[PDB]
RNA sequence: AGAGUUAAAUUAUAACUAAGCUGUAAAAAGCCCUAGUUAAAAUAAAAUAACCCACGAAAGUGACUCUAAUAAUCCUGACACACGAUAGCUAGGACCCAAACUGGGAUUAGAUACCCCACUAUGCCUAGCCCUAAACCCAAAUAGUUACAUAACAAAACUA
């Protein structure tokens, strides 16, 4: 399963040729790791604003 | 130093009484221990010293938390006595 | 003849499982001012403050809903060989009896 | 919640080190302490000072 | 993923930032790693003054770089972007997708501790 | 009403004034309470100095100069000799801890002067150079 | 013979172990915004257990990934991010009273 | 153990502003090439978390990152082997801050002390020595039992 799993992943690896497009594409996609926690024990996640 | 100023320790003073926004300042910073930490380092404390500072209060801490507990659980019997005069 | 293990098994103090937050009917031996003094017929009593509405309706002899918190209320506290007995009861009186 | 009393003191069967060395045995008493009198202060010295102030210059 | 690359880029416009991307994944490959994927956190204010390269700066570009590398070489990397005068400031951290979350199972109440001295009677 | 005893950030929106100016415009009184002495220092928004006043200042001598009533009295002046160039409102920094910091604070509102913010900023070392020794071996 | 006895099982009614806010998250040294939960707004001194409620394990990797974040730069140490001020409040410390 | 890094302080150093600053139970001496604010390398030391109790054989270890890594299919065992806090020694480098010594100031009958100010060896890094501590949890290692059973105190009593 995991060499199989790694397979997949390893398509979508960055690579000498896909260095231009993937830069600029990330260029344009920010991402967030941020989340909040409530006392009950549930996510907050705040892309709804 | 290298962080903004004013953001930290930092009180807001309200209708203009000074007294209640500094009284509030010192409790935020006694909560914190900031107020016993500055107390502590005027001299220096070698560490032999400070082991047995710590010991110490945890000792201190673990009883008064107990009998505390002790005290808020026989709390109820507190109450007039019913058999008076048995 | 019923041995006993066999009387144990079926009472309904077996019957209730753990005590916490079983809705109960209990009955008020004593008084004093604000104190109930309440019998819910486990092993101790427990003990209630009369609630302000309808004060008068509780009296020695009357019939309560109580909801059970502990049977016993009991602690180890620091530096003792067992526990400590309030030899008392923990109950939430809710109203009296409805009928 | 009260702090762990678990594996802190020095005992024949305790694997570790001491973590606490009570000065007096932890064993609760049958009394409380009785309530520390406040310290006192000086009073009315700002009241004192404005008044000093107005002597000074009238 | 093997590690994760933390990069906070001198703050600047698109073709120049680009290119300090380009040009750090580069070093990367060069120095034998396989790069699994480029994440951008965006510009913002840094959390406090990062003083680098005789520059005193305020904002930052931040990016995740995560990678496979030989053992070996992360001293190498980080050679590398520590003369980079385009980075603000780099760190190579284990991926944390490595690590694998054990189960809380609950929290194990602690009973107070018994037997901490004798039955003496005083 | 609904006050919020957090500062107003830069970069935000956020809509206060007094007497015109934003949070940032206004003066900052910086009051350092040591064991021995009190100092203060009024400066613009821009770090221009408008006005200093100490115990020694002040013209008390070497314990006096502890004192609260001294701390006071350091304050009133200071504001005097603030308000003279014009300063109305003023954010206190109060930097130490010692036997004239609350006193000093409100003389400076005693000397009418405003008070809007009080900042504490007190070095506390993150365990950076060891302090001296202790007293009484 | 007799089938009244009681049956030596495990306690049927036993409740489940009460769980830290965290049980089976992850802790990210990336989010600031989890982790600036548990820091004082004025200060930014990291909170005890008494205050946060954590297993002893997640206290631990939350402290661990502040002061991580705290130097990699992610995170201001001497005060909690403004932005994060009107976030949930986890945490059972009252400062005003 | 290596290598890399730094948030809070602190300081060289300028820029403004003020005449004082420092210092005590109280002073004096010291400094005014000082002090407050604004800027800042190096060096050293590692708030909070820790009301946790983990790692190491012990001594010890609690800023961050990575590399290497924590003997034994696990009885006891030296004078043999390898380590071993602080202090101290040799050589080279560092020096913020602390500080034996010493010099000033008080105190006192005296004060070769306690208190105040300066400053040094030293605390740091590299390499080599030195092998000592109330190196004490004053409780040997390994298996066990809770039976019999209170000198006292303390951390209950015991078997092999
Ligand atoms: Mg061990
Ligand atoms: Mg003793
Ligand atoms: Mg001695
Ligand atoms: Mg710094
Ligand atoms: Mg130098
Ligand atoms: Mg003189
Ligand atoms: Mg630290
Ligand atoms: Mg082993
Ligand atoms: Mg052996
Ligand atoms: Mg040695
Ligand atoms: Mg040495
Ligand atoms: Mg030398
Ligand atoms: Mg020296
Ligand atoms: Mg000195
Ligand atoms: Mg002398
Ligand atoms: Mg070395
Ligand atoms: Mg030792
Ligand atoms: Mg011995
Ligand atoms: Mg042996
Ligand atoms: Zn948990």
């Amino acid at each position: 399963q995991e060499v199989l799993q790694l397979q997949e992943e390893a398509k979508t690896f960055i690579t000498r040729e896909n260095l231009e497009a993937r830069v600029e594409e990330a260029l344009d996609s920010p991402k967030s790791y941020n989340w909040a926690i409530t006392r009950e024990g549930l996510v907050v996640r705040p892309q709804q604003k | 130093a290298n962080h903004l100023k004013f953001i930290a320790r930092t009180v807001m003073v309200q209708e203009g009484n000074v007294e209640g926004a500094y009284r509030t300042l010192n409790r935020i910073l006694t909560m914190d221990g900031l107020i016993e930490d500055i107390k502590r380092r005027r001299y220096y404390e070698k560490p032999c010293r400070r082991r047995q500072r710590e010991s110490y209060e945890t000792c201190r801490r673990i009883y008064n938390m107990e009998m505390a507990r002790k005290i808020n659980f026989l709390m109820r019997k507190n109450r007039a006595d019913p058999w008076q005069g048995c | 003849v019923e041995s006993f293990a066999s009387m144990l098994r079926h009472s309904p103090l077996t019957q209730m499982g753990p005590a916490k937050n079983k809705l109960v009917i209990g009955q008020i031996f004593h008084i004093v001012e604000d104190d109930l003094y309440i019998d819910f017929g486990g092993k101790f009593h427990c003990v209630c403050k009369r609630p302000e509405v309808d004060g008068e309706k509780y009296q020695k002899g009357t019939r309560v809903r109580l909801r059970l918190l502990d049977l016993e209320l009991t602690s180890r506290f620091l530096g003792a060989t067992t526990d400590t007995t309030i030899l008392e009861a923990d109950a939430v009186l809710l109203g009296l009896q409805e009928s | 919640a009260t702090p762990s009393l678990r594996g802190r003191l020095a005992r024949l069967g305790n694997p570790r080190r001491p973590i606490l060395k009570p000065n007096k045995p932890l064993i609760l008493a049958n009394h409380v302490g009785e309530r520390r009198r406040e310290k006192g202060e000086a009073t009315c010295i700002t009241e004192m000072s404005v008044m000093m102030a107005c002597w000074k210059q009238n | 993923p093997r590690y994760e690359l933390a990069l906070i880029l001198k703050a600047m416009q698109r073709p120049e930032t680009a290119a300090a991307l380009k040009r750090t994944l580069e070093a990367l490959m060069d120095r034998g790693a396989v790069v699994r994927n480029l994440e951008n956190l965006g510009e913002r204010m840094l959390p406090y003054k990062i003083s680098a390269h005789n520059q005193r700066h305020s904002r930052g570009g931040y990016f995740l770089v995560d990678f496979y590398a030989p053992a070996t070489t992360v001293e190498s990397m980080m050679e590398h972007l520590s003369r980079d005068i385009d980075v603000i400031r780099p760190n190579i951290v284990k991926h944390p997708l490595t690590q694998e979350v054990k189960e809380c199972e609950g929290i194990v109440p602690v009973p107070l501790e018994e037997k901490l001295y004798s039955t003496k009677k005083r | 009403s609904s006050f919020s005893i957090y500062p107003p950030i830069p970069g935000q929106e956020n809509s206060l004034r007094w007497a015109g100016k934003k949070f940032e415009e206004i003066p900052i009184a910086h009051i350092k309470a040591s064991y021995n002495n009190t100092q203060i220092q009024v400066v613009s928004a821009a770090h221009q100095p408008l006005a200093h006043a100490s115990c020694g200042t002040e013209g008390f001598r070497n314990a006096k100069k502890g004192t609260g009533i001294a701390a006071q009295t350091a304050g009133i002046a200071a504001a005097a000799k603030a308000t003279g160039k014009g300063v109305t409102h003023v954010r206190v920094v109060v930097k130490g801890l010692g036997p004239g910091r609350l006193s000093a604070i409100k003389g400076l509102t005693m000397g009418g002067l405003e008070v809007i913010s009080i900042t504490d900023n007190t070095p506390i070392p993150h365990n950076g150079c060891r302090p001296r020794k202790a007293r009484r071996l | 013979s007799n089938e009244d006895l009681p049956v030596p099982m495990e306690n049927p009614y036993k409740e489940p172990l009460k769980k830290c806010i965290l049980c089976e998250k992850h802790v990210d040294y990336k989010n600031v915004q989890l982790l600036s939960q548990f820091i004082s707004p004025f200060t930014g001194c990291i909170y005890g257990r008494h205050i946060t409620g954590l297993c002893g394990k997640k206290q631990k990797e939350i402290t661990k990934a502040i002061k991580r974040a705290q130097i990699l730069g992610f995170m201001p140490v001497t005060y909690k991010d403004p932005a994060y001020l009107k976030d949930p409040k986890v945490c059972n410390i009252k400062y005003r009273e």
